[PDB]
């Protein structure tokens, strides 16, 4: 019933300690590497991983839909390249959801000219709620946000007219 | 009422499918069977419905 | 690894043994705590025995 996509973790001001600028091949914009544009791959700056933590408390008068990934390097070279630690941990944490997520690095068939999937997870924030992101690696941590009001419960089509 | 009577489940929810399915294909039975009698029986009364006119 | 090739769905069957008390874990796997790691591409999953009489 009414979307807006705003942001709730401005590159700008929120990760000093990190890079924040990785692109992926895969995700090729004019010839040239890319990436999602409304989440962002963190990675270590000046070799440093350092522990993460976020919060974001919601005030919009209406839901707030959050999406994140994880990252899972193809070789514990990538891993140790990446996050310089062999072992991380993504917690996500609010008033009604709660999950801990590790690294599976596994060598996985090419798709896309890749070995490593990354998983992508959401979650639904209500009013007046709270999300709270920790990480020490892996985290493809979100950029923009979308507050909605739910409508009349429809569908989809898939159609070519 | 406004309503969609498509759903997707993954390939650990065929439980669920299978019940989507039954609901629907239970739906179009009985509207299929109800349609279909009820358009014979009303035929049948309107030409009798004719019938009489013309006989009165 | 298996990589499936059959052209067909492949049903794959295992199992996580937890043994009752400590010292047959200790007699069999050598190994006070284990892990079993299932990963596949719609699937992922970590066990860890449960030892308990
Ligand atoms: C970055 O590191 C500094 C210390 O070097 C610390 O005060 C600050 O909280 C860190 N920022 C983040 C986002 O972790």
């Amino acid at each position: 019933s009414s979307f807006e996509r705003f942001e709730i973790f401005p590159k700008e001001s929120s990760w000093p300690n990190h890079t924040t600028t990785g692109v992926s091949a895969s995700c090729s914009h004019n010839g040239e590497s890319s990436f999602y544009k409304n989440l962002l791959w963190l990675t270590g700056k000046n070799g440093l991983y350092p522990n993460l933590s976020k919060s974001y408390a919601n005030n919009k008068e209406k839901e707030v839909l959050v999406l994140w990934g994880v990252h899972h390097p193809p070789n514990i070279g990538d891993q140790r390249a990446l996050y310089h630690k062999e072992n991380a941990y993504v917690s996500v944490v609010s008033s009604h959801y709660s999950r801990k997520f590790t690294p599976e690095i596994a060598k996985r068939p090419k798709v896309r000219d890749q070995e490593g999937r990354i998983n992508y997870y959401w979650t639904l924030l209500e009013p007046g709620d709270t999300i709270i992101f920790e990480a020490n690696g892996n985290l493809i941590a979100p950029r923009y946000a979308f507050a909605l009001s739910r409508g009349f419960g429809s569908g989809i089509i898939n159609s070519n007219a | 009422q406004f309503t969609a009577v498509g759903k997707e489940f993954n390939k650990l929810e065929r439980r669920m499918e299978n019940l989507n399915k039954k609901v629907d294909d239970g739906f179009i039975d009985i509207w299929t069977y109800n349609a279909e009698l009820l358009v014979l029986l009303e035929n049948e009364r309107t030409l009798d419905f004719h019938d009489s006119n013309v006989k009165n």
